[PDB]
């Protein structure tokens, strides 16, 4: 975390794709930090793609708050996203658009 | 079986009070005219802003108090204490 | 100019909502003069907020630097400050705003929330030039939403969540501080004048606690030590700031070279009149320690004071 001298926002993306969020919480949210503007909410959009709930939570009890945060285009890329555990969205959704998706379709929130 | 039958039949209220609320006031010997003829409460119950809001403060106290409620029954169960005290007792000891 | 404003009605208050905790948290408030007459606000609190008369008024105060304190302590300070304002009925009177001493009561308040039901009167009485958002707060007896996380390249601050209410004061000038403080004095000694629903003939008790500090900290316990009705004040050792210099000064008195302290203009100014005043009163001083005192607990220390 320190063989660096990142920022706060790389120690944290580090952080996340290690799944260790105790690290996070006794040596990046500490006294005196310093954050750039927006950073926080990548961040966050990172962690819900990525299904870290103790991240989630984290940023939420640091400032984050969801009415700000989420928007039309977040929600779509969160419909959209790949890194993750398989479900089965895309099956209901060509069974609803009577199965006629072309390659790579991108889903709407009027599908949804 | 009476267990079962007895959780049918108290579900199974709720169509037959939706059914006699959905129907004319005459039994079927005499609808006949009222066949040619043709929700403030036994359906739904429209609320105001301020009641709402008191609702959700409401439901909102009470996910409260669940949640603390099952959070107090788990910390004092005895597995929970027997845990605990092997674990500091070993850590003790080192 | 001797503060060329005008006295328009007040223009913000009511209520508002905190977003960006993890807390859910209403806080009530009111935007008003220095000026204001105790009475006034007496009424308000008891009639407008509907708040019963306290049992107990604990007047926290200390150092506005957003300082830090040892681990172990800070813990036993909250569970203490927790315990004593809950027991009894009391009101906590703070500064509002979320730096120094008024953080670590914040995070006091914040753990105590999840493992207890318990509602704390948590009064915070800040000036109304340093919240960072002075907008969004104008909305007459409407709710207003609040947004904790602040950027620190601003020089105001936000108004500590988990406070129950807040008193503004203002003067006038912006971004300024030193607009409340003689307004919480005059509330504190009318509410102790109040009579408790005792029939003895006692009033409300009031005491002091004094964590960090630094040099107007000294004149504070000394006007308290020198009111009409002296206040009590219980000191922690362990703070490190010019508390600490009045826990080594309670030691073995009735040494200068242990007094000077560096803190203030070096060996060149020294507060002595002022510390040797307030140790002349070493009776009514309280000093906490975790070790050889006997009252390990803030909360046994606060209430045996009184």
């Amino acid at each position: 975390l320190k063989g660096a001298n990142a920022s706060a926002p790389d120690q944290l993306s580090l952080a996340l794709a290690w799944n260790r969020v105790d690290i996070a919480r006794s040596q990046i949210f500490i006294y005196g930090q310093q954050w750039p503007v927006g950073s926080l909410e990548q961040a966050m959009l990172d962690a819900l793609v990525l299904d870290r709930v103790d991240f989630v939570k984290l940023l939420i009890e640091n400032g984050v708050s969801m009415h700000r945060f989420l928007t039309i285009s977040r929600l779509e890329e969160l419909y959209n996203t790949r890194h993750g555990p398989s479900n089965t969205l895309y099956h209901l959704v060509r069974d609803v658009k009577k199965g006629n998706l072309p390659p790579d379709y991108r889903i709407s929130l009027i599908d949804i | 079986v009476k267990s079962i039958s007895n959780q049918v039949w108290k579900f199974q209220r709720y169509q037959l009070i939706m059914t006699f609320h959905e129907r004319p006031v005459l039994p079927p010997p005499l609808i006949i005219f009222s066949h040619m003829t043709m929700r403030d409460y036994g359906l739904k119950l429209f609320i105001t802003d301020d009641e709402l809001k008191k609702v959700h403060d409401f439901e909102e106290q009470c996910i409260e108090e669940y949640f603390r409620e099952k959070d107090d029954r788990f910390n004092s169960s005895n597995d929970e204490r027997i845990r605990v005290t092997s674990e500091r007792v070993e850590n003790m000891s080192m | 100019i001797s503060k060329h404003t005008q006295l328009s009605p007040t223009d913000a208050f009511g209520t508002i909502e905190f977003q960006g905790g993890g807390h859910s948290n209403k806080a009530m408030y009111v935007r008003v003069s220095f000026d204001t007459k105790p009475d006034l606000l007496l009424h308000l609190m008891t009639k407008e907020w509907q708040l019963e008369l306290p049992k107990l008024l604990i007047s926290v105060h200390g150092g506005l630097q957003n300082f830090e304190l040892q681990p172990k302590l800070k813990q036993v300070f909250g569970k203490g400050l927790i315990k004593a304002a809950m027991t009894t009925g009391a009101w906590i009177f703070t500064g509002g705003v979320n730096t120094g001493v008024i953080r670590h009561v914040g995070d006091a308040l914040k753990d105590h929330a999840s493992k207890s039901r318990g509602k704390i009167c948590t009064i915070g009485i800040a000036p109304w030039g340093i919240v960072e958002n002075q907008e969004d707060l104008i909305g007459r007896d409407v709710v207003r939403p609040y947004q904790t996380m602040s950027n620190p390249m601003s020089k105001l601050t936000v108004l500590n969540s988990m406070h129950s209410h807040f008193i503004l004061a203002d003067n006038g000038t912006t971004g300024k501080y030193g607009a409340e403080v003689k307004l919480r004095r005059q509330l504190e000694k009318h509410i102790s004048l109040q009579k408790i629903n005792t029939r003895i003939g006692q009033g409300v008790p009031v005491v002091a606690l004094i964590v960090e500090g630094g040099p107007n900290v000294i004149s504070i316990v000394l006007e308290y030590l020198r009111d009409t009705p002296p206040v009590p004040v219980v000191v922690c050792d362990g703070s490190g700031r010019a508390s600490d210099i009045l826990a080594f000064g309670h030691k073995y008195s009735e040494v200068t070279i242990q007094k000077t302290f560096t803190y203030t203009r070096t060996q060149a100014q020294h507060l002595f009149i002022i510390l040797m005043e307030c140790m002349k009163k070493k009776e009514l001083i309280t000093v906490f320690r975790m070790g050889s005192e006997g009252h390990q607990d803030i909360d046994l220390a606060i209430l045996t004071a009184l």
